[PDB]
């Protein structure tokens, strides 16, 4: 199965070429094929993808790197301009050369984790300007210099926290997700994020006690006791926007304990709640919807169609609601599973 | 003995070789008991000599089963119940073939009443050949051969319910082949046995094992003596 | 209708086993769904587990019984056999495979359904369209809320599957 | 097993006390074999089970035996040497009878053979009962009967000439209840048959052994075959 | 609780006879029930049951088969009906005259494995005809003239598989 995995990924290497604007490396991806290194037709299709990647960015640099690691057949160079290519668009988005200047050096020496390090750091960059966090621009820089994707991821993740800081109006938060960006833990940045989250969902349902478990776990660097915050946080959301005050108080004792098994099972609990009341409030909708229909029946008029029609679309509003409460309700159980 | 009395087993194989012409899963029942026979006399011709006695007994069953069963086949070309309970005696013995093949001990155990459920069978295929217009009975018959069916799933509940079933269908054979010749001093004489038979049958249907059986076998006797003057009431 | 069902919450309630009480219950629900479908193994299973008081037989049987309801209300005699195996067995892995099985089945059907029911409002539409009147309107709108009703249905459908699902994970 | 096939040999008494009313040895020999069966059914109640097995097996020979000698009788009430010979089986089977009360070993030896003694001898008397005005084999048959009294000499060269006298006597007495019931399709048929058993009695009085068994059993076969359309012929 | 489920499973045994067309299956049910075996019980439920899958395929074969063992309370014989009027019917869906026999033998026998065997061999052979799988269809006869279970539903999922193939 060498030979035919080489043809076949050799021929997506050409088609990849011949998409990113390369002949040559579709003709060295033939000659891949031909020989029969799935090695190297895999380096060509990654170079060819990096081609194509480096056109949708514009980077010649790294455009004539993926032709030479396609022509000779470097899998390492190969990842390394895709990644790096991947960079030049994050950075493009973002508008450091510096990280541009890292993503082609790291494309050049083919470090494939030098180029993800470039990656992250332009995403950590983006999202530092975003938030307006200069620390977490500054660890994405010293990371690109640097080349450490660790350190590029959190600052990634410490710029995302504190964006979810910020939004949240969590200092805390904020304070968590620069410490994280200096120590350049991802782990701590995550769970600063995630504690934000939960503050943001304490604060817009007045669970003080979730908030102040946010906190905590942002003054920890907990990312499963955030997360089970979180969920406990979304949970007693639910039960508020249903009436189960219980199931609330129920959320609060979970995300004291940092399990999110109970806080999933409880969310789950009021989604089928709620989904029992909207399944009802449905019922009443199709049988009013019915009923108009028949009055637009027995007297039809511009009263009695404009009557079957807004109720024809109550209905249909009513089940995109019924739907998107079913929808909260999956993804909750897919967070969980 | 082990190849003196496999002389008779011989000509059974020659008898149920010519007498059973359709029917494959016969032919090959057949070519199977020939090598087992041809296996008992390398084994008579060995040292093996009660080893040679053990399957020169075995397929001599066989071969008696074969031709029960060929003998019914001929008898019972007509009856899709006979037929299909034919196929599922042959079944039966291939897999008992497979298993004293394979020194399975349970040979004689099956096919114990195997031999036995091809013996009936061929007995209600003979009532059912020699019968004529007015079976009167073949739905009994049938009733039996349901019983011989139960029979069929009653193989630990059918030893003496076989010979109980044969013997009954030996009253009807005899009754069967008086009224055959007949044209009505037989019929007459074959209608009291065959009412004895009916009242056993129906005991024998009632739970009755050892009366019933006695007076369906009085019923038998009883017929035969009768068919004894009917032979040459014609 | 369970008074075998009755008398083991009684006997829990004097004992003060909520675990006996609560398996009563389930026991209770299980004997209401087999006697509302007709699964007369399941109603048995029920009582048998209320006078053993096993939660977990029971819940298995709620679920078998849920799941061969599904069943005839699609046609899926297999099922409810299958249904009536695993809660012979105890098991509510099974019993809720089934029921995915099934409501899979069902709304596969409700999906035709629908497509057949849009179709049909699109030509009402269509037909308001092309003439107009007293008539025209009536149809299209009783159309338009037929389609309504039969995504209610699917939706119900849909939602059952989903409790399902919930309940089994 | 030793009393669950022990009610077979049960209804076998049955039969045989109401198809012996005659020939007070059959009596005799009947009540002794129900003694026997009685000995063996005690010590089926006893722990001689083993015992118990091996005197209802031979009780069980002994009844098929003693029913062979009723039918014949009840088929040979006009044959002076069936009669004879009936007789001397009569004598033979308490002479068997005593030695297996002696506990002798070799009486499933004579008896080994005069059970197919028995079996010839009804079977004779069956083709001269089911005879009428054309005997047209009876000579043969007596030639038969002479080399069933030839095997009542050759009791060792008997064992396979029982049997293929008994095949012979099948293809006659097939062919006998073809013609009883016949007025002459059956006939012609039957005499296409009955000219390879004779061909074949001739090759068995030839000293052929395996070819002229072979004959005579593909022609009783054929006979048989012929025989399922003869009894839908009337 | 013995004598309680022998009376209710041969009440369902009597009506699932009379259903089939069996009111002397619907008396030894009752009789079943009398008496309080749970297990002739549910032959005789299982034999009523095979014949109204019978009477569904339409041979009388296993139909008396069947009533001869719920007169007698053959719980494996019923099964073994059951199961070979289930073959019965994917036989006559298929169109295999060779397992038919084999269903109608294995229900004789009670094999209740063979009955099985014979339902997976014709639905191999309906699976093989609709697949067009030859050595699927001579599997399917093979397993049915032998009475594997094993080999009839591997003769199923073969042409199943063939099937897949086919239209991948």
């Amino acid at each position: 199965s060498t030979k035919e995995k080489a043809r076949q990924l050799a021929e997506e290497a050409k088609e990849t070429a011949e998409k990113v604007g390369d002949p040559e490396l579709i003709k060295l991806a033939e000659q891949a094929s031909q020989e029969g290194d799935s090695e190297k037709a895999k380096a060509i299709l990654l170079a060819a993808e990096a081609a194509r990647v480096a056109k949708e960015v514009g980077a010649p640099d790294l455009i004539r790197l993926a032709r030479i690691a396609a022509r000779v057949g470097a899998s390492e160079a190969a990842k390394a301009i895709l990644l790096a290519a991947e960079a030049a668009r994050v950075a493009k988005e973002v508008g450091d050369p510096e990280l541009e200047r890292l993503a082609l050096l790291a494309a050049v020496l083919g470090d494939s984790e030098k180029a993800k390090a470039i990656l992250l750091a332009a995403e950590a960059a983006r999202v530092a300007k975003e938030v307006g966090d200069p620390e977490l621009i500054k660890l994405a820089l010293e990371a690109a210099e640097r080349g450490d994707s660790e350190k590029a991821k959190a600052i990634l993740l410490a710029a995302e926290a504190a964006r979810v800081a910020k939004e949240v109006g969590d200092p805390e938060l904020i304070k968590l997700a620069l410490e994280a960006a200096r120590r350049g833990d991802s782990e701590k940045a995550k769970a600063i994020l995630l504690a934000a989250e939960a503050a943001r969902v304490a604060k817009e349902v007045g669970d003080p006690e979730l908030i102040k478990l946010a906190l905590e776990a942002a003054r920890r660097g907990d990312s499963r006791k955030a997360e089970a915050i979180l969920l406990a946080a979304e949970a007693a959301r639910i039960a508020k926007e249903a009436g189960d005050p219980e199931a609330r108080k129920k959320a609060l004792e979970a995300a004291r304990r940092g399990d999110r098994e109970l806080a999933t099972r409880i969310l789950i609990e009021a989604l089928l709640r709620l989904l029992k009341k909207s399944t009802a409030e449905l019922k009443r909708a199709t049988a009013s919807l019915r009923a108009i229909t028949e009055e637009l029946k027995k007297n039809p008029s511009e009263d009695a169609l404009v009557e079957h029609n807004r109720a024809i679309v109550e209905h249909n509003a009513i089940i995109v609601e019924n739907n998107r409460i079913i929808a909260m309700v999956l993804e909750a159980i897919v967070r969980a599973i | 003995e082990f190849k003196f009395l496999a002389t008779e087993a011989k000509m059974l194989i020659t008898a149920a070789e010519r007498l059973a012409g359709t029917d494959p899963r016969l032919q090959e029942m057949v070519a199977l008991i020939k090598k087992e026979l041809e296996q008992a006399e390398r084994t008579f011709r060995n040292g093996d000599k009660s080893e040679a006695q053990r399957q020169l007994e075995f397929v001599l069953t066989a071969a008696r089963a074969v031709m029960n069963v060929a003998a019914a086949a001929n008898a019972a070309g007509t009856d899709p119940l006979l037929k299909a309970m034919v196929d599922a005696i042959l079944w039966r013995l291939k897999e008992a073939i497979r298993t004293f093949q394979n020194g399975d001990e349970e040979a004689e155990t099956q096919l114990r009443f195997v031999l036995r459920a091809a013996i009936a069978v061929a007995v209600v295929a003979a009532a059912l050949v020699l019968a004529g217009t007015d079976p009167e009975l073949q739905e009994m018959v049938e009733q039996i051969k349901d019983l011989l069916i139960s029979a069929f799933m009653a193989g630990e509940k059918a030893l003496t319910q076989l010979l109980f079933v044969a013997w009954a269908a030996h009253a009807v054979a005899m009754i069967a082949a008086a009224a055959n010749l007949a044209g009505p001093r037989l019929q007459q004489q074959v209608k009291e046995i065959l009412e004895k038979l009916k009242e056993a049958i129906e005991t024998f249907q009632k739970g009755d094992e050892e009366q019933a059986f006695r007076q369906l076998a009085e019923v038998l006797a009883e017929a035969a003596l009768v068919a004894l003057r009917a032979a040459l009431t014609n």
